[PDB]
């Protein structure tokens, strides 16, 4: 993924 | 040690009907990440483990946030976007059956026992720290963390509701409800995107994405 | 706590439906899926007897006993054989006495959920040394599910459920006073049992509609 | 309409639905 991974 | 207040601090620091519901959820996922990072010790886990818990959990963590906040409105849900979805609104969109499940198994039992926010945040930290989730690099670290929450929940319930000895067990026994409706919500969202007649925004779509 | 819903009566019901040692002997000293489904059908008859033996179940309206069993049979049935297998390595003991090793389940193409049962139920029942009184109490709570769609008096069923877990809590810190978290982590296995029952029904629905697995009549009734 | 379960749920010591 890209969203959840990025936010964390 | 995870104090139950810091859990209360985490809950507090982040605060066609079906199209509006899905939009409400999309922006709560951005919210959800910032809450999790507020739960004690969560940011200490391997990042991939952090990913697993959130992807395994997001579904039930959101249901339990808007169920509890809808205890004020009757026969309806209070979305995070400020809109109220009444039961009839949902029924004539075709999601009546599952909308009612939420009303009778969660918000009403939440209202009926007056579950407070602190207790809500603990149940959310129990759902988050899920040790049976596939692929964790160490489920027993997560497990120890789930043991700190339920210990910090029992002591809370008895210091503050000593006249209700069965309260702590009443809390835990809505978790099977939260899991069962977590799954039917998912069956619905996959069917929605299968049909293709329901817009879905980029973070929600990513959570449905394999 | 123990007066109207005594642990001693729920233990009696559990023990009364335990399979005989012989059967394990005669069966271990058709295809696995058909053999599992035949066992499950047999236990369904037995599950009813077990329910009549639970304090106050017989009191509920007949419609509500029906709803409670149709709403919880699968979860109840999976609970029995998980704890029944707690001393077995990588397998389950069936009510017919037959042993099903996970390699048989994998062969037959149903290993993933079979492994869920071994990892999330059986293994944790073992790490804990969950006894039959605790198993009977957890089972009594599944039976007494006030969420079940259609119930005529959900409030009475919630009352029966509160009764059980007041007695279960009392037993635990009596027998295991050095393990304070034991009551909680007993209750936390129920979400797991909820997902596995759901997944298990998905398999049965598949076997009935598209499959060729023969289904005996009571189990077939439970899938209508 | 669930005839197996109904038939198995009857017994002598209890009435069909009357209860205290
Ligand atoms: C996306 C979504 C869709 C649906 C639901 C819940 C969500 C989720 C959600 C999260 C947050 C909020 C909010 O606070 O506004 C609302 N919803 C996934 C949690 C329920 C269960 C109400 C039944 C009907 C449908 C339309 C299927
Ligand atoms: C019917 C059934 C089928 C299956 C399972 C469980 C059952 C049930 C059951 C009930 C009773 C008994 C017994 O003790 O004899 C055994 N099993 C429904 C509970 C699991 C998940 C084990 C593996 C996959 C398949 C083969 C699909």
């Amino acid at each position: 993924h890209k969203i959840l991974h990025r936010l964390l | 040690d995870m104090p139950v207040e810091r859990i209360l601090e985490a809950e507090l620091a982040v605060e066609d009907p079906v199209t509006n519901i899905c939009q409400a959820a999309d922006k709560q996922l951005f919210t959800l990440v910032e809450w999790a990072k507020r739960i004690p010790h969560f940011s200490e886990l391997p990042l991939d483990d952090q990913v697993i818990l959130l992807r395994a959990g997001w579904n039930e963590l959101l249901i339990a946030s808007f169920s509890h906040r809808s205890i004020a409105v009757k026969d309806g849900i209070l979305l995070a976007t400020g809109l109220h979805v009444h039961r009839n609104s949902a029924h004539s969109a075709g999601v009546g059956a599952i909308f009612d499940r939420v009303l009778t198994e969660l918000v009403s039992k939440m209202r009926d026992m007056q579950m407070d926010k602190t207790e809500l945040g603990c149940l959310r930290a129990i759902v988050l720290f899920n040790p049976d989730s596939k692929g964790l690099s160490n489920p027993a670290e997560v497990e120890a963390l789930r043991e700190k929450v339920y210990a910090s929940l029992e002591a809370y319930c008895k210091h503050k509701y000593p006249e209700q000895p069965g309260r702590f067990a009443k809390l835990l026994l809505r978790l099977p409800a939260l899991r069962s409706i977590g799954l039917k919500c998912l069956e619905h969202l996959f069917f929605f995107k299968l049909i293709g007649d329901t817009p879905i925004d980029t973070f929600l779509m990513e959570m449905l994405e394999a």
